[PDB]
């Protein structure tokens, strides 16, 4: 019998508990992209 | 997860305490209860009900603040290890893109 | 008792007043940059009524009124700005006058500024000790002030 | 004008155990218009030092627990200011506020 | 005191009919009157309890 | 607008009780000073 | 909360029935709610030593 | 109410 205003943040820090901060991906972003004006030897 | 956050707290207040003499042009004005409620307003709130769980009753200043961030302690964990190479990765503030 | 509450910082802009007022030791600035610990806030008489309190067997009130003092001190360096700040002008007591009212009242000779005599209870006084009064907004007629008393 | 914080007086530990205060019968009152205009009137002898010298009110037409004028005297002797450079309170006060 | 605190004090001439720190003596010059004065003693002091 | 404002402990956080201003505390100081010296010349001769 | 055998109050506290001491007196008494709170705070101060 | 002795304290009111 714990009062439930310490109950609502033991909850609370159980539950953030479960985030996920990084992610797992097949290819990473783009990093360097790429601009033709009309040359067909330098961009 | 408590510790995690505490140690992700201190090493934020504890980057953020130089910025007033870094760049002295646009924090002139600057007080560190600035960036103290900066750091509080950006964390989550069940530490901080944790915290306020004490310091309702009792009474605390800039000083322990200070004393606090500077202790050094720190509990390792993913997200502290990677929230301190991103502070040591944005050193120069060209890489924010912003400058004078 | 064993404080200075009066002193001179700077000159004014209004030429007859120049004093500060520091209720009980307390400055403006502790509530920007203190100069110690939330622990080490006291001041004198403060310090000898715990003691006497807790020589007298009475634990319990001296516990509340340490946990209290902060509370305290916040208010009356909140007073202190307030004194200090907003109420500066021509119809404040010019130095002389002030300085001479404390005297005039212990020997009871007669004094063209007689202060204001007004009553109140006992149960006002812890009343008012529960209280702090906290400025929002300022006067709306501070900017027309000098007009006027030209 | 601001109450102070209501954990300072009571902690809560269990649904069924919670501290206690000395002065719970005190918190817990209300004060009547009078009371509040006298407590006005503290203030305004308070922001004026000099100018304004507050004085005892005596009515017999109300009875009050005998406590109160003991926890009033020993709350003006630290509220009130009587120094050698301005005073708040006339001597039949002190020596009122001394007796209780 | 509230009778001399008013803001008229300064310019106001108090008179009074009777003098207070009273001589004892004169109330027991009375010939033969000890059960009088003990009589009005416990008329005026003496308190009710329980 | 000012940093004295600034709260960042719920120590000075509390309920809000009254208000007061300029011209209300004014008016009260004159009509207690009145009120004083018609009281005391009415209880007397 | 778990209470002793009776018996042993019986055969050493109220040995003898002619007589009346404070123990005896204390004997014969049940606990209310709040006195139940009491023990309870008894218990959570015991729990923690300082 | 079993014990004598819880008696007297109903006689006191």
């Amino acid at each position: 019998f714990t009062v439930p205003d310490v109950q609502k943040i033991l909850d609370d820090i159980k539950a953030l508990a479960a985030e996920q901060v990084y992610k797992i991906v097949k290819v990473p972003s783009i990093s360097f992209r790429h601009i033709v004006m009309q040359s067909r030897d330098r961009v | 997860v408590y510790a995690s956050e505490l140690s992700v707290m201190k090493v934020d207040m504890r980057h953020l305490s130089l910025m007033q003499r870094r760049f002295p042009d646009v924090l002139i004005q600057a007080r560190p209860s600035h960036f103290w409620k900066a750091v509080l307003n950006d964390s989550p709130e069940a530490v901080k009900a944790v915290m306020n769980l004490s310091h309702s009753h009792n009474f605390i200043n800039i000083r322990d603040m200070m004393r606090w961030v500077m202790l050094p302690s720190l509990q390792p964990s993913l997200k502290l290890a990677l929230e301190e190479e991103a502070w040591a990765a944005a050193n120069d503030f060209e890489d924010l893109m912003l400058t004078d | 008792w064993a404080t200075i509450d009066v002193e001179y910082r700077e000159p004014a802009p209004y030429v007859h007043a120049q004093r500060y007022i520091r209720y009980c030791g307390i400055d403006s600035r502790e509530l920007i940059n203190p100069t110690t610990y939330g622990i080490g806030m006291t001041y004198h008489c403060y310090n000898e009524m715990l003691r006497m309190l807790v020589a007298a067997g009475k634990d319990s009130e001296a516990a509340y009124f340490r946990s209290m003092l902060p509370f305290h001190m916040v208010r009356f360096a909140r007073i202190n700005q307030i004194i200090n700040e907003d109420l500066h002008s021509v119809f404040s007591l010019p130095d002389d006058m002030f300085n001479a009212l404390l005297p005039d009242l212990i020997a009871g000779a007669h004094q063209n500024a007689d202060p204001v005599v007004l009553d109140v209870s006992w149960i006002s006084l812890w009343f008012a000790f529960n209280r702090s009064f906290e400025p929002t907004h300022r006067n709306e007629m501070l900017e027309v002030a000098p007009l006027i008393e030209s | 004008y601001i109450a102070p914080n209501p954990r300072i007086s009571s902690i809560t530990l269990t649904q069924r155990i919670t501290t206690t205060g000395p002065f719970a019968i005190l918190t817990g009152s209300t004060p009547t218009a009078q009371q509040l205009n006298d407590v006005r009137k503290i203030y305004l002898a308070l922001m004026f030092p000099g100018q304004i010298i507050l004085d005892l009110k005596i009515d017999p037409g109300e009875r009050m627990d005998p406590a109160v004028r003991m926890v009033a005297g020993v709350v003006g002797h630290l509220l009130f200011t009587a120094g050698g450079r301005f005073t708040n309170l006339t001597q039949n006060m002190a020596r009122q506020l001394d007796i209780a | 005191q509230e009778v001399l605190t008013d803001f008229r004090r300064q310019d106001t001439i108090w008179v009074l009919a009777l003098q207070l720190p009273v001589n004892p003596q004169v109330v027991w010059d009375v010939p033969r009157s000890s059960i009088a004065n003990l009589i009005m003693n416990i008329a005026t002091c003496l308190p009710t309890g329980e | 607008q000012r940093p004295e404002r600034i709260k960042t402990t719920p120590y000075l956080e509390g309920d809000v009780l009254s208000s007061d201003s300029g011209p209300l505390l004014s008016v009260f100081a004159l009509q207690e000073i009145m009120q004083k010296v018609r009281q005391v010349q009415a209880d007397y001769m």
